[PDB]
This record gives structure tokens, C-alpha cells and sequence, in this order.
């Protein structure tokens, strides 16, 4: 927006004066597990698709690791949910 | 395709199936008088070359063409066969037994050891599948 | 081309004759 | 369906070996039949094909819904027999094993993607 | 650090691949007589060497190169054939046969032992990942 | 690299 | 339409 | 300094 | 030293010569 850019002026003359998170942690990890779900996935059907230079060893070993962080992510989770529900628990 | 292993060892059946070929129709046309036109059967000759599709690294066998082989070819006097020349030898075929029962023999323990290969490789390849499952 | 490879065309008949036609 | 869309490509995969290899096999069986020619398909070409349909519409309840209804290559001849049979028995056993390794694959592959979708819903 | 496992066992896999593959292809070309450039076939080997990068203790295994095997090429007396030498001495590769069976045979057994590794580690992995659960 | 594994696709594509 | 298969059309006849 | 892998490591090698 | 044992020196390289 042109006031969008007002403010991001505004917030420029901020730090010329003056002179990460949980949420973006977790979100972090989401994002790097589907990127190597997804980069498994890719070779996958690249190797079905007979392209030259793929080998069914990597493939399977990264469809391996994939599982195993797929795994990782879903316990995480699941004690996550435990934690938050514990702590909603709680008599005030 | 094929997997690289599969494609080499049966590169390599299919050679040896070739070279029997080749040795076979020798064998068969060692006492031939004429072929279809009136010229005598010339002996095949099979060359193998290395399918080296990388660089330099590996690959199987082709085989680029069945080559005529260029030897004298048997004279044997027949002055009354139609086929005779001027001095009246008629041309039977250069095969040779010994060499393509050499031959047989060699091809056929290529494609068996051929054989093994692939049937040695076959368990790891299906056992590989059980890595993710 | 290379002999296993997959074209759209079929092979011609095989035909071996006994004489020169 | 999302579901669909994730596992499309695979289960594409996996008919199209299951019909090359039925391809296969028949080349394998019509191998005396003298005048048969060798056919396989491109699987390759023919996977881009599927992987890249209009339900009649239905007004009422009598109306009666739509009812639902590969290209062969033939393979290079490498030796000329004479009975003019194409079929080279090397060459297909060896495809015909290939593409059962092949198939195996892509059963491992949509297995494991749907114990995933599974192991990611238990609790 | 189980991780550092699927690394290991990977890159072993891997190399054992490659050997198994330089074999076969020895193995497939022990007839051969021609290369893409007209020179013999020479039998080729791998080279194994400790995958650890300077101050690590211990790795896989790694594929440093491709070699030209040390033999004397095999020579047989054909001036016959159109590829011969000054005195008719065809040069046929220096494949022993015996030797590739072996190598073929001990590739797939510690490719199998590998493989073993691989689900033995992952199933680890997972009874960790369900520690207090 | 030079020398492709045995149970990748044809080099030759 | 195939015909016999084997030795029979694996010999070298005349067309008729 | 590893080597080559089976067959030609495990035969008598020459001696230089 | 006991085989299957450990020892913190390494052993020596192995030869098989064909003529003393």
C-alpha cells in the first residue's frame, strides 16, 4: 500500500534512532521435513520415470529417512498436544 | 530403461546368442556349393565392441555388423559343374570345423556365466525393495 | 535403429528364396 | 481430491507396468506363432500421457449417470528368422524381468506413502 | 548418533553397486575384441578407499577412481581377422573369468549385509522415537 | 560419477 | 493368421 | 590408502 | 594378544611373499 510503504519508511527512521520464535521454530521444522519428503518423492518418480543417473539405492534410502523424519515430526506433535492439553488442565 | 546391470548382462545374452548364430549357419553351410545367385557362401564373422556409453568407464557388448571373412576359398576341381572358371575349380566355402565348434562351445559358457551373473544379482535387486517396507 | 529399440513401423516380411527371381 | 493428486502418479505407474508387463508376457507366449510381430509400449511417453472425463449431468433420480468406456510399438528385429516371428527371447526375458523388479518398486513406494498418510491420522 | 548410519551404510551400498557393475561389465566383454576407438577392451577395476573427510575417525567406503587392470593383454594368433597386429597378434582383454565370478558374488553378499544394517538401524530409530510413549 | 551404479537406470538415455 | 509353427515353416520351400 | 577391492588384492601380487 | 581381543597399537602390515 503507499501508507504500506509510509510505515515502512516510518520503521527505516525507527532503526536509524535506535542505532527467532517458537511458532517460527516449529514452523521451521515443518518446512524442512516436507522439503525432504518432498525431494524423496521427486527422485522417486524421476528413477520410475528411467531417467539416467538414478540409483534405487538412494532412492530407497532417502525414502527411508524420509519415514523416519515423517516419524520424528508426528511424536513431536503428539507431545506437543499432550503438553498444551496438560497445561489447559490446570485450576486457576 | 533397463537398470545398468540388467542392460550389460543382456547385452552380453544377446551377443553370445549372435555369435552361436553366426557359427551355427557355418556349420550348416560348410559343404554348400552355390547360394541363391550363383556366388559361393562366404564365411560370417561376428565383432564385438565395448557399448561404453559413459566415458571410458563401463558398459556392455554390441555388435556392429556380421562381416564376411576374407580367405582363399577352397578350390576343388569339378571342370563339368556350371559353376567352374575358366580352369574349372569350383569355390567351396573357408569354414573351418575345428574353430566353430571352438566357437560353440565358447559362446555357450559366455551366455551361461552370463546367466549366473544375472541370477546371482536378482536376489539383491528384490531385496533391496524390502529396505523402505 | 539399435536392435531392441521401439519404433512405429512394422518389420518387412522375412523371406528366404531358394533362386534368383 | 487431494488424496488423488498425491497419489496419482504412482498408482499410474504401477498400471502401466502392470500392462507392459501383460505386453510382455504375451510376446512371450505368441513367441512360435509364425508372422507375429514383437509390440511394447514407451513407458516413459505413455506415463506423461496419462499423467496428463465430463460426467453426464444428472437432472433427477431415473436419469441414468455417464457409463465409462496405451499406442503399441514394434520392437527392432535383431535376428531374421524365417518364419517371419520377430520375438527374441533374451531381450523380453530379461524387459519381463525388469519390469517386475519395476512393479515390486512402485508397490514399496505407494505402501510406504500410504502407511505415512496412516501412521500421520493414529492416535 | 544413529544418523550418521544411513550415511554410512548409503555410501557402502553404493560403492558396492559400482564394483558389482565394473565386474559385470568385465565379465560381459572377457570376448570382446574392439573398443569405440578401435583400442582393446582393458578390464577395469575400482578403487576403494575410507570415505572420511581430513580429522574424521571413521566413514563408509568411497569409489576414488576407475583403474586399468595390471595384466598382460591376452594374445592369440589370428591374421585373419581385419583387426590383427604387425604379426597377426589379436589382443583380447585380460579378463579372469574366475576372478570377476568371485568379485560378483562377494559385491552382492556385503551389499546384503549392508542392507541389513540399513533396516536393523531404522528399526532402532523407530523403538527411540517411542522412548516414553 | 565416471562409473554409474549397477542398479541405476541405462546411462544411455 | 499364423501357420504351423516350427520345423515346418523353418524350412526353406518354395512360394506357392 | 585402501585399493583395489577382492580378486586382484587377494592374489599373489608380483614381488615389485 | 587374545583374537577378538582390543589393543590400542595397530598390527603390523601383512605379507605373503612368493621367494624369500
Amino acid at each position: 500500500a503507499i501508507q504500506g510503504i509510509e510505515g515502512v519508511i516510518s520503521q527505516l527512521q525507527a532503526t536509524a534512532m535506535a542505532a527467532v520464535s517458537f511458532a517460527g521454530q516449529l514452523h521451521a521444522a515443518l518446512d524442512r521435513i516436507s522439503d525432504r519428503q518432498a525431494a524423496a518423492r521427486v527422485q522417486a518418480e524421476k528413477f520410475t520415470l528411467g531417467e539416467p543417473g538414478i540409483a534405487l539405492n538412494d532412492v530407497m534410502a532417502d525414502m527411508q529417512k524420509a519415514s523416519v523424519s515423517m516419524q520424528m515430526g508426528i511424536q513431536v506433535r503428539n507431545k506437543l498436544v499432550a503438553a498444551y492439553q496438560e497445561v489447559m488442565s490446570m485450576q486457576v | 530403461a533397463l537398470l545398468n546391470i540388467f542392460d550389460i548382462a543382456g547385452s552380453a545374452l544377446a551377443a553370445q546368442s549372435k555369435r552361436l548364430n553366426v557359427a551355427a549357419s557355418n556349420l550348416a553351410n560348410a559343404d554348400s556349393v552355390t547360394g541363391p545367385d550363383g556366388q559361393p557362401y562366404r564365411a560370417k564373422q561376428v565383432v564385438f565392441q565395448v557399448d561404453a556409453a559413459p566415458g571410458q568407464a563401463t558398459g556392455g557388448v554390441k555388435v556392429a555388423s556380421v562381416i564376411e571373412s576374407q580367405a582363399p576359398e577352397k578350390l576343388v576341381y569339378e571342370p563339368g559343374n556350371p559353376l567352374a572358371d575358366a580352369n574349372g575349380y569350383v569355390k567351396m566355402p573357408n569354414v573351418d570345423v575345428v574353430g566353430e565348434m571352438v566357437n560353440t562351445m565358447s559362446a555357450s559358457r559366455s551366455y551361461q556365466a552370463n546367466i549366473e551373473v544375472l541370477n546371482t544379482v536378482k536376489s539383491m535387486m528384490l531385496k533391496t525393495l524390502t529396505l523402505g517396507q | 535403429g539399435v536392435p531392441g529399440a521401439l519404433s512405429n513401423q512394422p518389420a518387412p516380411p522375412n523371406e528366404a528364396p531358394i533362386a534368383t527371381p | 481430491d487431494r488424496l488423488d493428486a498425491a497419489l496419482r502418479f504412482q498408482q499410474e505407474a504401477l498400471n502401466l507396468r502392470a500392462q507392459r508387463q501383460e505386453i510382455l508376457a504375451a510376446n512371450i507366449a505368441n513367441a512360435d506363432t509364425p508372422g507375429y510381430q514383437a509390440r511394447d509400449i514407451d513407458f516413459a511417453s505413455e506415463l506423461k500421457k496419462v499423467m496428463v472425463g465430463v460426467a453426464l449431468t444428472l437432472t433427477s433420480s431415473h436419469h441414468i449417470p455417464a457409463q465409462a468406456v496405451v499406442d503399441l510399438l514394434y520392437r527392432v528385429p535383431d535376428q531374421p528368422s524365417l518364419d517371419g516371428n520377430t520375438v527374441d527371447m533374451d531381450r523380453e526375458r530379461t524387459q519381463f524381468a525388469d519390469n517386475s523388479l519395476k512393479y515390486q518398486m512402485g508397490l514399496t513406494v505407494l505402501g510406504s506413502q500410504l502407511k505415512g498418510m496412516m501412521n500421520v491420522l493414529q492416535g
